[PDB]
DNA sequence: TAATAATAGTTTTTAGTTTATTAG
DNA sequence: AATAAACTAAAAACTATTATTATG
């Protein structure tokens, strides 16, 4: 999409609102540049010393400083935000900031398409304010549609802060309403957790095909990549040692004949295969006809069984598909809904022979529906081939006369289980709540990568980017369950022996430490 | 794992299986077994020895005993040697250079088999012998039975079915021994593995750990990697390949490799060392977080195939005891273990659910759901994907009832191993045909084409009757 | 002075390179 | 200008394998 965001900051440093505002704006801009979102942002500085306004409407706009117009951020912009912007001394007026912000927006709306509009104003409300131009500012707000994400230091605020709070909540309820009160947050805490960690999103595309239930009776369907082990968007670029570009960098082979220095070229190779004691020659041109021929992007379903026979253990593949119908095909949609309701009622799972396209591979798959009040479709997971069914005989454990847990150990384990429950127990309100929801936490590898990137970028001489402790906080459960299980841990360690281990991995070498 | 199963094929030549003739499908089954072995496992050994002929080709030079293939890894040349006698003209030429039925002694053939078994210079896990004859031939019988008993005591297994069909002719071999239809290439492109995954430590808390044996059970199969054989000599090249200096000329070095990502304004140039150290977060193992109910699962968040977890009483003793206790507790508890798991160094952690895997021994004591736990990957926030809203229309009770009647008419038991990959099967068949200088072997769909295309009339299709839209929904 | 130590090269996975359909 | 069949390095173990320091 596209977003239009304006920035405004609140002497001016009086903890200090200036430091929190600078921290949050630097964090926001670094998150934008790391996510590489396609949206430009504008920066306006009201209250900074000096009347350097872009447009001087009678010099009524005091201390208005448009540091940056609506432009795509970069590392240069982030360091400019870190360095150049310093607190002012004389109070400014909110009307000037709003008027200049929407003037910049209107100037920048000519030339660039925008799919979203936002406003990010930060003020301690200690600056003197006058409420005289409500009509024009509210008209501009409802025209430019800049969704105000305003933030406050925090109530026991001062009279100037009280008047600022009441005018801002009045203008929000006039414009937006309750959400206008909601979008106002504290400079710390709420805003601190709002943008401390980022996320990434790689959008997939529909799989417009036909569900072939039966010989004919096909049903138009569209499928999407639902759950996927995410990969990094950008791979590392191996650049030159000193040029730092791609001049002496290339991937190439020699294909020297195993001899005495004779070599071979690409046309000289044959794609043989190790047929046991020897290698039979073979070529891709031979593969062209000596290969299975698929039939387009078929969605052939072949079998139906009970949900009991299948196993969550036997869930294979590397992706998940929400099997939806096609676009606005009401007959197909209701037919699919009836079919999935029938399958759910009978617990009657389906077997699907899937192929992504003509060049794809046949894929046996299990089909069972998912039903919610917001989305209703079918879930598809790749079923195995009998080659995948690896078998390894294992000795029984419940009959281990040599290792039989004592009943004291059993009760200690019970106490441990009860203490380290990581989910809220379902009370009379059905409070089956995940105290440690893993699915809502992004992969820490990417946040660590971006932390290292900023560490090296903003300071090229900084050798080692440290691990974020907040990641450890995200990577560790609340200490309540740990403290509860501490005593059961003591019981277990007293009730369970062990012997020594090996493979003591060490650092590369023992330099000065 | 060291040691394999040794099977040797012994077939009588007594001009009684020459009359389809028992010799014919005996040779066919031997060829099919050899093909299945060469496509399945190469560490095994095969041997072909015949007796009763007019020639005495064997190490100790015993009468009527002919050896053709000794104990060795399966090879295409052995397949061609078998095939040259497969036909009826092959049968007669075989009888020519080998000799028709003649006098012999089962003691001698068992002695030759024992010598051949001793000839191998490897630890050989199991020793089995397959023998073929139409009727039992048998003095000679006493010594033969005594020698057979001695060999059975030495650790030799025997196998045989009379080639008349029923259960009529095994009289002279009732005690000698301790069905080939399934061996007629019914299994193809089998894969066999014996190793195990990397054993780790279960970091359940800050001080005590459990030596856990990791086991993959359903890992994805794939075709063997191709080799870059030469065009004429048909042998691979040394494949020398590494970046050197081209723009400036010369040779590049690993120390010269700088990595960067052009982001925004500038390219953040770094080296590899930062890249690997970025991937490092903790030590290998499973750092336990706690327990979470199995009911608290999204039921549709599979991303990587599950891996079995087993005790390994080799580094701590508490593995077996504590795992048995937990599995006993897994009866009462439906909560699942939450663990931060890293297979090895420099790996980002993944949250792991330990679904209780309790052993379910059947009448034959099949290790269904082996005793332990399976690793269940839990997706991150970024692993989730957005989904456009869709709450257009519901279904009607009439429609759901009609769909129920349509679907439950057709039900399947869903045998797990009932399907194999058509691509891999066709690839193996093509390699087999090329290795034997033949035509296209065959095409056999692994039920990929639904069988419902012909039995839809058999199940009484009714959705064709029930076209809910006047305009054909299936245009 | 007449043992067990670190020890190669196995396969086996596992993560990082390449050509078809959306955007103009 | 995205996803994915289809190659391409790379990192444990299950096997043989050798230097201890056994002693004048």
């Amino acid at each position: 999409n596209k977003a239009a965001v304006v920035l405004c900051m609140d002497t001016m440093s009086n903890e200090s609102p200036f430091e929190q505002a600078k921290k949050v704006i630097t964090m926001f801009v670094q998150r934008q540049v790391f996510a590489e979102n396609k949206d430009e942002i504008a920066l306006v500085l009201f209250g900074t010393d000096g009347t350097d306004n872009p447009l001087s409407g009678g010099d009524q706009y005091q201390n208005i400083t448009v540091h940056r117009h609506l432009m795509l951020p970069d590392f240069d912009l982030l360091e400019d935000i870190e360095s150049k912007i310093q607190p002012g001394s004389q109070q400014a007026d909110f009307l000037d900031a709003l008027i200049v912000s929407m003037d910049v927006i209107q100037h920048e709306t000519i030339g660039k398409k925008f799919e979203k509009r936002h406003i990010e104003i930060f003020t301690d409300l200690s600056s003197r304010f006058s409420k005289s131009q409500l009509d024009i500012i509210i008209h501009s707000l409802k025209k430019c549609d800049i969704s105000l994400q305003f933030f406050l230091p925090f109530k026991g605020i001062t009279e100037q802060q009280k008047e600022g709070l009441e005018i801002v909540k009045m203008v929000m309820i006039s414009l937006e309403g309750e959400d206008g009160l909601d979008e106002i947050y504290s400079f710390s805490e709420s805003l601190r957790k709002l943008c401390v960690f980022k996320k990434i999103e790689r959008h997939s595309i529909h799989w417009p095909c036909r569900l072939t239930i039966g010989s004919n009776l096909s049903i138009r369907i569209a499928a999407y990549k639902s759950i996927l082990q995410e990969r990094v968007k950008k791979t590392w670029t191996v650049v030159d040692a000193k040029t730092l570009k791609k001049e002496d960098i290339q991937k190439e082979t020699v294909y020297c004949l195993n001899d005495d220095e004779t070599e071979v070229l690409k046309e000289d190779i044959i794609q043989g295969f190790r047929y046991g004691s020897d290698i039979v020659p073979f070529s891709k041109v031979d593969e062209e006809q000596m290969k299975y021929k698929s039939e387009g992007k078929c969605f052939s379903v072949l079998g139906f069984c009970k949900s009991s026979q299948v196993q969550r253990r036997f869930f294979m593949g590397n992706q998940v598909l929400k099997v939806f119908a096609a676009r606005d095909d009401e007959a197909a949609a209701v037919a699919l809904s009836s079919l999935i309701h029938a399958l759910d009622d009978l617990d009657m799972v389906a077997i699907v022979r899937y192929a992504y396209d003509k060049r794809a591979n046949p894929q046996v798959g299990v089909a069972f529906p998912h039903i919610k009040h917001n989305y209703e479709c079918l879930v598809y997971v790749q079923l195995p081939f009998m080659e995948d069914l690896r078998q390894y005989m294992f000795s029984s454990l419940k009959n281990s006369k040599k290792y039989a847990p004592t009943e004291a150990q059993l009760n200690a384990v019970d106490a441990l289980i009860d203490s380290m429950s990581l989910a809220k127990k379902d009370e009379k309100t059905d409070t089956l709540e995940d105290l440690f929801p893993t699915t809502k936490i992004p992969n820490p590898r990417f946040q660590r990568l971006f932390q290292c990137l900023l560490h090296r970028a903003l300071h090229p001489r900084e050798p080692l980017p440290p691990i974020q402790q907040h990641i450890w906080n995200m990577l560790n459960p609340p200490a309540e369950v740990t403290t509860k299980s501490q005593i059961p841990l003591s019981k277990i360690k007293t009730l369970f022996p062990l012997i020594e281990a090996k493979k003591k991995d060490q650092v590369t070498a023992q330099e000065i430490f | 794992y060291s040691g394999r199963d040794s099977l040797i094929f012994l077939v009588d030549a007594s001009k009684a299986m020459f009359e389809l003739t028992p010799f014919d499908m005996s040779i066919q089954c031997i060829q099919s077994v050899y093909i299945s072995k060469i496509i399945s496992s190469d560490r095994d050994l095969l041997a072909v020895v015949f007796y009763g002929t007019e020639k005495d080709k064997n190490s100790v030079n015993f009468k009527n005993i002919y050896v053709l293939q000794e104990l060795d890894n399966p090879g295409a040349k052995r397949i061609l040697e078998l095939d040259q006698f497969k036909g009826q003209q092959g049968q007669k030429r075989f009888q020519d250079m080998m000799g028709h039925g003649s006098d012999y002694s089962l003691s001698e053939v068992l002695w030759v088999c024992a010598n051949l078994f001793s000839d191998v210079q490897f630890k050989m896990s199991h020793k089995r012998i397959m023998l073929f004859t139409n009727e039992d031939n048998p003095a000679k019988a006493s010594r033969a039975r005594t020698k057979a008993g001695d060999l059975r005591d030495t650790g030799i297994f025997l196998d045989l079915m009379h080639l008349k069909k029923g259960f009529d002719i095994s009289l002279f071999y009732r005690d000698i021994i301790s069905k080939l239809e399934d061996l007629l290439r019914k299994v193809r492109a089998k894969e066999t593995r014996k190793r195990a995954l990397s054993r780790l430590k279960l970091k359940l808390n800050k001080d005590i750990v459990i030596s856990v044996g990791i086991y993959n059970l359903v890992q994805k199969a794939l075709k063997p990697p191709p080799i870059k054989l030469y065009r004429e000599t048909n042998e691979p090249v040394k494949t020398k390949t590494r970046t050197f200096n081209t723009s400036t000329g010369g040779l590049l070095l690993p120390s010269d490799t700088k990595r960067s990502q052009i982001y925004g304004s500038r390219q953040i140039i770094l080296e590899k060392e930062e890249t690997e150290e970025l991937k490092r977060f903790d030590d290998p193992g499973l750092m336990l977080m706690g327990f979470k109910p199995l009911v608290l699962l999204k039921k549709h968040h599979y991303l990587r195939p599950s891996l079995f977890v087993y005790p390994e009483e080799s580094l701590v003793i508490g593995s077996s005891t504590l795992f048995s206790a937990l599995l006993i507790k897994c009866l009462e508890k439906e909560v699942a273990a939450l663990c931060r798991y890293t297979p090895r160094r420099n790996i980002p952690p993944y949250f792991v659910a330990l679904v209780p895997q309790e052993e379910e021994l059947d009448d034959q004591k099949i290790q269904v759901t082996p005793p332990g736990f399976q690793l269940v990957f839990l997706p991150f926030a970024d692993d989730k994907r957005k989904m456009p809203f869709t709450e257009k229309i519901m279904a009607t009770p009439e429609q759901v009832g009609k769909m129920k009647a349509i679907v439950e008419k057709l039900r399947f038991t869903y045998r797990s191993d009932s399907f194999e990959n058509p691509v891999l099967q066709q690839h193996f068949r093509n390699l087999e045909a090329l290795a034997l200088d033949l035509m296209e072997p065959e095409q056999a769909v692994d039920l990929t084409l639904p069988k419902v295309e012909a039995m839809n009339k058999r199940l009484g299709s009714l959705v064709d009757e029930f076209k809910e839209l006047v305009y054909p929904p299936d245009y």
